DNA sequence: GCAGACACTACGAGTACATA
DNA sequence: TTTATGTACTCGTAGTGTCTGC
């Protein structure tokens, strides 16, 4: 219990990745062979790209050859054009390490070493342009694995050279087996639909779901009542707005009266909820409703999209929330 | 124990041999065999070609049953040779197609033992079969004289033009400061056999060369007392420095027009 | 020190008479600290997030977290510019802030977090004002906490959630810090004043301070101390609610905008903005205060209010993507003048 | 590997001042300088490929003859023209005593002079002012803006203009008659249109078409070398129907293998160099094209972004 | 390299070793072959999209002109190698000025991805090219032309590498299937053609990953269904159903249909946006305002998705944009 | 009240040469028993302890305990006049805000007096928790500096694997690996090169590079340097002196 | 031969440009 | 004058090497 549940239950085998079945099967059938292409993993955060690549490397070489045939770089490490031109080029043009008898007999050691460039979308385009022909020339000796969560930052030539493996988002249906397994292993008392709520709140990631489950389990352990974790405790710990406050917001919006909505927004922001969660709740309330006209739904969908983009830019959420509510109120 | 063993009599020999062509070449491709060890390496500009070869007689003990392709890097190799006492006996050690070699910097003959290792470098360039051909001329002058002439002429122009015609060697270098015209008449001396301007003649040659590359050649003059230059109009210039058991050529490419 | 804001601060969770549910949640985390994940406390400023962080720290290890020292660390950047940023270190934890220049705090984060990770099993790293990071140090942090976690832990404190990128939200546990209720503000101020020696005519003054502070306990304590010093250690029921001179400047600027809507008044607005930016004020808070003071003027219309708030949102988006805030603020005032006229 | 034949660009380079076509007044002035001998300091500027450095070399050859080996010092960007290692070179060359004909001086061809630093030109100022009797300079730069004003204050400004179609056609016909290749007037006008007054481009396209199809007919010319995409971009931006603009975009740029960033930059250049539409309309067009440019540079390069750019350009152009 | 072939990706295994093995660019290949047989070779400039076969063509050309050891007679510089103006002043100058060291021939300089060179480097390279062109030829491979100096563009013969047409991709796929003992249904081949978007490396990568996808590499044929799960691209039927539900059905039905389609096999909103864009471009719209609104709103949505965000809100935005754009038409 | 008269001008300069790179500044504490000046590095990892005796370095007259905190750059600038014959004179009067550093030369009558500014620090912690070490090693300091610089040039991480009869130094890096092994060999004819490793428990600790460079910079302080290693404990790099010794500490970073 | 003198290469800090 | 990398230029300095000399 010296580690959080996120890393304690990190997959150690390729089969342990309970999502992205296509990419995992492709990588396993490649593990049987030696034709490993230059990979490019992308997708939403928490989908399991780093876990997949670490499991693949461990199954390829073994615990002994991690330090010799794996080069991992981050944005924490310096990744200027000089680093790409010298360090990566040198590590690529070096010959592979010498596998031992034990490693060769037990593990399917391939005659190449993998260069893992985590969060590679943060590099400048000049560094990627320098990396292009390094990737192309030494293909027979080294493999490049680019792990970025944004494809568009990666320039066109690298996306052309690298085989692309999209990592699908982990919704309620895909990643319920993992949460059930974690609950069984950790002996976490749970309700019926609590895990579905956890996966619903954790939008397209499993790390957030695991963290929420750990927090709920710790709270239940503190209380010590031996009670199943309800949806209310998880919903509260997740930071999403309760339905009563959302109903009050909708009632204030419907009547108009700019002063009233301004005062209620001031009080609401004093209570301090995350505005992205409020926008998500408003979207799942207004769009799924059937009491609203088509034109209203068009306009409110566009308004919610604009507010979400402006919030994602990293602005002051109070003004954006007030603007969104006032614009909806005048529809 | 290891398949490849090459124990030098002294680390000074290998240090001097490496420092002879360390500056003009970045990547070296050693090819160890039972006949000896060779090293064909090409400059970055792909103008100057170095062909090292060390015979089995320069090693105190030598044994290499299987041919080994040791592609390496001279910068890190010289860095490894920089550390270690020069009196020590080096022993090159490598495995069966390894990822590295082991530099036994055995201090004196006992006590301290070093295990410096340099990771082997994957150079897939095959050795180039540029050995020799029917050269038009074959001269032989002392290394000190040639080094002095090249050093003096490099300050006057960026190109040194070597001309041989009717038993006479002529170096000319026209530039901005002036134009040197150093000439040498062949001779032989029984009193001091080391200084003897030997010469052969088939057809006159007028070949021009760069200054920096010629300086790179003469940096290696400390290895050999004599240097042999062979020129041809349809062949790169050859600078055969004679070693204790092998040699160290320098295939320089002349300029055109 | 003589200031009351840093004289009465609850050291333990037992003295946290602020939020029962949040204190219980923090005690639940502190019950088994062997697997405490990285935290991220968010909420309005002045709530007391740092107080909760220190209380949790001393509940994890023990007393002695509250003893602090200063250790200036020399940091070198591109070329040879020297931006030596001190770190407020301590046994059992380490406190850092991105008070360094934002364009190159990434190196501070990189080498300092790599240095602290060279080895009571972990040392907590509190990062005050985490919302001021420039999306480059956060990229380093993504793998910094993920790779080395059994040896280092982060309590990442920030008053806003929007600038924090998605992966940092993903790998950190989220803790919510609501602002105090007005009754709780009055109770805290009453406890402070009865531990102090200030005489009150009626507790209506505490309620007025609670209303004026707008859920901000820190400025509430500062204003109470200033009033007590000014009122000869005896508060008066008719004492005017003193405002920060910044609020006075914002309100005067709003009045000048509302009354006179000419280009010349825009010139004095630009001069006032230059002075305010010279007076160590972030652009987001000054634009927010200007917008909300403009909307509180009673001579406006609902159409003008809607236009003002929409252009305020647009220009706040522009602030989040700009360098020189003066141009964006002047443009916002120009648009407000155009709409009101 | 047989020795390559010299390309027609270099094989038919003029060696006398008479063969240079275009800018008749400048060429006549250079000829009068040539027979007069009193060469002044001059700076030659213009668009690339219209005959700048070849006129300098021809004049240097004509003014001084057998002294061309050592009486002219030619410098270029390949030589490390810096403030320190190079001031001594020109200082020595100007101070060098060589016996010329009475009306001829040493020539210092500082070819590609727009790339030198400020300090080099500052030293060259007094270097030119001191030994004006012995040496004369000849700057040949594509852009004259980089040359500082003290250098412009003591130089003869010789501005070359882009070649007219008649002169390019005349010298092209000369090249055909020397090479005897079957030609059609439509193919020649296609070459002229493709070259855009760039002579070396015309010669290179002639080479490609001759050695690719034997006949330089218009169909073969357009098969080998494509029409200049600035013209296609200008046609696309000036269309009145949005569907027509989108179709031109797709068919002529997206299906011809043109990067989105190239299309955006060419659109910006065409818009800033366009003059038919109103000035303000060009201002909003430039603003929108720049917004699309920022979107492209930030990472998202897609046909959809270019289509949106064209749609908003049509929104501004059609006046809502 | 290690273990010869069969340990390389299909991208680098099926690299053309001869000018006859380059498909698609018939005109460029024939012109280059005529150039080298007639003995004249001007300064070549290869321009085109990624994956069209520029560096493969020039490597095959250098192999044809010289012997097997083309790398011993060609100074091939790339963006990985440092290419400052000092490099141009020393390495390029020395290689161009001197004579060949292994045989009698003209020096050839290949500058792959030369668009990354600085302006001063190109300025020096201008005179380096023009001075020593008697026995040295420069080849410049550039994906982007705006990064090249116009002086450099005016000096080299321009060859444009068009995106690969259908027949070239079909021929290469047939050769790959013949070599690999693999079978593939024609509808899957058409799906590959549509998925390539003019790139050949994409085709080779998808073939490799789809062969890896099959449980039995032999016997089983690659259908478009396998293509669509392996690449992850939306199926055309899914796009048609989504668009029909958006156009005719109301908000409840359209939102439920889009969510079901996305969650059936993990589709992303991206690739679906421009699938819808292609389908809508396959329509005739009476009013230009529909086209304008569609293009602007969908470009904004695609930009926001590229910057990342909430997928549900972006899907609702897509539905709202399409439904608002197809009501102004009437 | 402080009369720390030093015999040689270029001796305290030799000590502050080593003191310069180990820490930016030191807080002096002068006592009649001896001079102690310990400082903590910026990383709170490397510990430096100073001890100066009274028998040598001319007569030492510390009438009262004086604590002074000052920089070393200005001290080195003043001590630049480090002739082989010149001496030193330390005078600290009441409220010693500016120490006057008198130079008097035996070979020449020329005199030099300079004043050193004092900064307000008043912070000095002196704690020596550990004295018992598993392995005590004495070896020439020049050889230590040579081997440390050779191993640190190849790699940024240095580890030591002390076993029976072998003092193993290993450095693993991307360029290569350097495994230099030195055996305990003592020559009675050459005391400086004598090497003895006392053996109680084997020690395997992984150290850094810049800290080792800072430690070996002060190689000229002692002909023989005392190297002490203890398992799961900070290292002790003790440099001897004619009167006292200087010891250096370092935390053995280890993440496996 | 050791010492000084000598000019050389190598290294580090500072400034200025960045689309025609 | 802040800007914030990467490039190129320039200068200055510190040693490092061979060359003359007593
Ligand atoms: N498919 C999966 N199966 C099992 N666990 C998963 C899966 N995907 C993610 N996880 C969990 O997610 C945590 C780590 O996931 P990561 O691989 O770091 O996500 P990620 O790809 O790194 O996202 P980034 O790097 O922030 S874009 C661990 O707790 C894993 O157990
Ligand atoms: N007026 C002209 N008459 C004849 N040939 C010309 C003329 N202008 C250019 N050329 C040809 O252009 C080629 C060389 O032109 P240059 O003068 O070197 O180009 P440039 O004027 O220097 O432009 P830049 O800036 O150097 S690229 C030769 O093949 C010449 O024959
Ligand atoms: N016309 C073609 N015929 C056959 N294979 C081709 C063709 N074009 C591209 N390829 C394949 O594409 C692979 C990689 O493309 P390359 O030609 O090497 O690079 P490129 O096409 O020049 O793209 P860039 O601009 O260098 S990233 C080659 O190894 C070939 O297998
Ligand atoms: N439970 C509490 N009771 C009394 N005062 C509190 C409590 N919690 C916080 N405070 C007050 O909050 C102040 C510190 O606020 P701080 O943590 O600096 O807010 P922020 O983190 O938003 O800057 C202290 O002066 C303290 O008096
Ligand atoms: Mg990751
Ligand atoms: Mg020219
Ligand atoms: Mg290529």
């Amino acid at each position: 219990a010296q580690q959080p549940w996120v890393e304690k239950y990190r997959p150690k085998n390729l089969d342990e990745v309970t999502a992205q079945d296509h990419a995992v099967t492709v990588l396993k059938k490649t593990l049987k062979s030696a034709n490993l292409p230059h990979m490019l993993f992308y997708g939403p955060p928490g989908t399991g790209k780093t876990s997949t690549i670490l499991a693949l490397t461990k199954e390829l070489y073994g615990p002994d050859l991690m330090k010799s045939r794996i080069l991992e770089l981050n944005a924490s490490d310096e990744r200027g054009i000089s680093i790409v031109r010298e360090k990566v080029k040198n590590f690529a043009r070096l010959t592979v390490s010498k596998p031992s008898k034990h490693d060769l007999e037990n593990y399917p050691c391939p005659p190449y070493k993998i260069i893992i460039l985590d969060e590679a979308d943060s590099m400048t385009a000049d560094a990627q342009s320098a990396l292009r022909r390094t990737m192309e020339t030494y293909s027979g000796v080294t493999r490049f694995c680019l792990i970025c969560n944004y494809v568009t930052r990666i320039i066109d030539p690298l996306a052309s050279r690298c085989s692309k493996f999209r990592f699908k988002a982990l919704d309620a249906s895909n990643a319920i087996d993992r949460l059930r397994f974690i609950s069984e292993q950790e002996n976490v008392k749970c309700d019926d639909g609590v895990l579905e709520r956890i996966l619903d709140i954790s939008a397209g990631d499993l790390r957030r779901g695991i963290t929420l489950l750990q927090s709920a389990s710790k709270g239940a352990q503190y209380l010590g009542d031996g009670k199943n974790i309800t949806s209310t405790q998880v919903e509260e710990l997740a930071g999403v707005v309760p339905h009563d406050i959302l109903i009050e917001i909708v009632e204030k919006v419907k009547s108009g009266d700019f002063d009233e909505i301004k005062k209620y927004v001031n009080t609401f922001m004093k209570s301090g909820w995350s505005a992205a969660s409020v926008v998500n709740q408003l979207h799942e309330y207004y769009i799924t409703n059937d009491n609203f006209d088509t034109n209203f739904k068009n306009q409110i969908s566009w308004l919610l999209f604009t507010t979400d983009s402006r919030l994602n830019n990293g602005t002051n959420e109070h003004i954006q929330l007030l603007n969104l509510l006032v614009k909806i109120s005048q529809l | 124990a290891s398949m490849l063993e090459a124990k030098f009599e002294e680390a000074s020999l290998f240090k001097r041999i490496i420092d002879g062509f360390k500056d003009c070449v970045q990547l070296v491709n050693f090819q160890c065999k039972e006949d000896g060890i060779i090293a064909q390496a090409v400059d970055d500009s792909r103008v100057l070609l170095v062909s090292l070869e060390i015979g089995v007689e320069a090693f105190q003990e030598y044994r290499c049953d299987h041919p080994v392709t040791l592609g390496m890097d001279l910068t890190s190799l010289s860095k490894i040779l920089r550390c270690g006492n020069n009196t020590d006996t080096l022993t090159l050690i490598a495995d069966n197609t390894p990822d590295s070699i082991i530099l036994l910097f055995e201090d004196t003959k006992k006590d301290r033992i070093a295990e410096y290792s340099l990771k082997l470098m994957d150079i897939d360039a095959d050795f180039l079969k540029i050995e020799e051909l029917q050269y038009d001329s074959t001269l032989s002058l002392p290394s000190s004289e040639f080094s002095k002439i090249v050093r003096d002429l490099s300050q006057l122009s960026d190109s040194i033009n070597i001309m041989i015609t009717k038993e006479t060697i002529k170096f000319v270098a026209d530039g901005d400061i002036g134009s040197g015209s150093v000439i040498i008449k062949p001779f032989v001396d029984m009193e001091h056999p080391e200084t003897s301007i030997k010469l052969e003649m088939d057809q006159p040659v007028d070949l021009t060369f760069g200054a920096k590359y010629l300086l790179d050649i003469i940096k290696g003059s400390s290895l050999s007392d004599r240097v042999g230059i062979r020129l041809s109009s349809e062949a790169p210039a050859l600078f055969q420095f004679d070693l204790k058991s092998g040699f160290l050529q320098f295939f320089l490419a002349p300029k055109f027009n | 020190m003589s200031l009351w804001v840093d004289k009465y601060r609850p050291k333990s969770l037992n003295a946290l008479s602020h939020n029962e549910e949040l204190t219980n949640f923090l005690k639940s985390l502190s019950d088994q600290p062997r697997d405490l994940p990285h935290l991220l406390l968010y909420g309005p400023n002045g709530t007391g997030k740092k107080t909760r962080c220190m209380a949790l720290l001393e509940s994890i290890f023990g007393p002695g977290v509250y003893r602090l020292k200063i250790d200036v660390r020399q940091f070198v950047t591109a070329s040879n510019r020297k931006l030596e940023l001190n770190v407020v270190s301590s046994p059992y934890h380490l406190e850092i802030t991105p008070s360094d220049m934002g364009n190159n705090d990434r190196i501070v984060i990189q080498e300092l977090l790599k240095e602290v990770a060279q080895m009571h099993r972990y040392k907590c790293v509190i990062i005050n004002e985490a919302n001021s990071l420039t999306k480059d140090a956060q990229a380093a942090l993504r793998r910094t906490m993920e790779k080395y976690s059994k040896n280092i832990r982060l309590i990442m404190v920030c008053d806003s959630m929007s600038p924090i990128i998605a992966p940092i939200k993903s790998r950190c546990l989220l803790i919510r810090c609501p602002a105090p209720s007005d009754s709780e503000i009055s109770t805290i101020l009453s406890d402070v004043v009865t531990n102090e020696r200030i005489q009150l005519e009626t507790k209506d003054i505490l309620k007025r301070i609670a209303q004026a502070s707008n859920g901000n306990l820190r400025v509430s304590l500062l204003m109470l101390e200033s009033m007590a010093l000014n009122n000869e250690l005896a508060l008066k029921s008719s004492s005017p609610i003193i405002k920060p001179d910044w609020i006075i400047v914002i309100h005067k600027l709003t009045r000048k905008i509302v009354k006179e809507r000419s280009v010349n008044s825009l010139i004095e607005c630009r001069a006032v903005l230059y002075d305010l930016l010279a007076h160590c004020i972030p652009a987001n808070i000054i634009l927010k205060e200007l917008t909300f003071s403009l909307l509180d003027v009673e001579t406006l219309n609902t159409t003008n209010k809607s236009s003002i708030i929409e252009y305020s949102s647009v220009f706040d988006e522009r602030l989040s993507l700009g360098n020189k805030a003066i141009f964006h603020l002047e443009g916002f005032i120009a648009k407000v003048m155009c709409c009101l006229d | 590997t047989l020795s390559l034949q010299l390309p027609w660009v270099e094989k038919y380079r003029p060696q006398v001042l008479s063969d240079i076509v275009g800018n008749k007044e400048t060429i006549d002035r250079l000829q009068q300088i040539a027979k007069d001998g009193n060469m002044p300091h001059m700076i030659i500027s213009g668009m690339p490929g219209i005959g700048k450095t070849t006129s300098v070399h021809c004049l240097a050859h004509e003014l001084l003859g057998r002294s061309y080996a050592d009486g002219v010092l030619e410098l270029n960007a390949s030589d490390d023209r810096g403030i320190d290692v190079v001031r001594n070179q020109i200082k020595h060359f100007a101070q060098k005593k060589l016996h010329l004909p009475p009306g001829k001086h040493k020539i210092v061809i500082l070819d590609e002079a727009d790339s030198m630093t400020a300090g080099a030109q500052q030293a060259l100022r007094r270097t030119m002012e001191l030994y004006s009797n012995s040496t004369r300079f000849a700057f040949a730069c594509n852009q004259s803006n980089k040359i500082i004003e003290p250098l412009q204050s003591r130089c003869a400004i010789l501005r070359y203009s882009k070649l007219s179609d008649e002169d390019v056609l005349k010298r092209l016909l000369q090249i055909i008659k020397l090479e005897d290749v079957k030609y059609t007037n439509d193919g020649l006008e296609a070459i002229i249109f493709t070259a855009e007054g760039d002579m070396r481009q015309a010669i290179n396209n002639l080479q490609s078409t001759v050695a690719g199809h034997g006949l330089v007919n218009a169909d073969n010319v357009f098969k080998i070398v494509d029409s200049p995409h600035p013209l296609i971009v200008k046609k696309m931006l000036l269309a009145s129907n949005l569907e027509d603009s989108i179709q031109i975009l797709r068919t002529d740029l997206w299906k011809k293998g043109y990067s989105s960033i190239d299309i955006v930059t060419t659109s910006f250049r065409v818009t800033k160099n366009l003059a038919q539409v109103k000035e303000s309309v060009r201002l909003e067009m430039i603003k929108e094209i720049g917004l699309t440019h920022m979107r492209i540079l930030e990472g998202v390069g897609t046909y959809l972004q270019l289509a949106s750019m064209l749609a908003k350009i049509h929104k501004l152009n059609n006046k809502a | 390299e290690k273990r010869s072939k069969e340990n390389l990706p299909w991208v680098e295994k099926y690299r053309p070793e001869t000018l006859d093995e380059v498909y698609g660019q018939n005109e460029v290949i024939t012109t280059v072959r005529k150039f080298v047989d007639e003995g004249k070779l001007p300064h070549l400039l290869f321009y085109g999209p990624p994956g069209t076969g520029k560096t493969s063509t020039i490597v095959a050309l250098a192999r044809e002109i010289y012997g097997k050891n083309y790398s011993n007679m060609v100074l091939e510089l790339n963006a990985s190698d440092d290419r400052g103006i000092d490099v141009v002043r020393n390495q390029i100058k020395d290689f161009a000025s001197t004579r060949q060291i292994f045989s009698k021939g003209f020096k050839l300089i290949i500058l792959d991805e030369a668009d990354a060179m600085t302006n001063a480097a190109q300025n020096a390279l201008r005179r380096v090219i023009e001075r020593y062109t008697k026995n040295t030829r420069f080849c410049v491979l550039a994906n982007y032309a705006h990064k090249l100096t116009p002086a450099l563009l005016s000096r080299c013969t321009r060859f444009r590498f068009q995106p690969l047409p259908q027949e070239a991709i079909e021929r290469r796929i047939a050769n790959v299937l013949v070599h690999e003992k693999l079978k593939l249904s024609p509808n899957a081949e058409k799906a590959l053609i549509e998925l390539s978007n003019g790139d050949m490396r994409r085709v080779l990568n998808v073939l490799q990953s789809c062969k890896a996808t099959l449980d039995n590499p032999d016997e089983d044929e690659i259908s478009d269904d396998v293509i669509y799960e392996c690449c992850g691209a939306p199926r055309p039927s899914d796009l048609k159903a989504v668009l029909k539900s958006i156009l005719e059905d109301d908000w409840g039905t359209a939102h439920y249909t889009l969510n079901k389609v996305r969650s059936a096999k993990g589709l992303a909103l991206i690739d679906l946006i421009e699938g819808i864009v292609k389908i809508l471009e396959d329509y005739e719209l009476q009013n230009e305002e529909t086209r304008v609104h569609l293009l602007t709103k969908l470009a904004d949505i695609e930009y926001s998705i590229s910057k990342g965000g909430n997928d549900q809100i972006q899907g609702s935005a897509v539905i709202g944009a399409i439904k608002a754009s197809f009501e102004n038409e009437t």
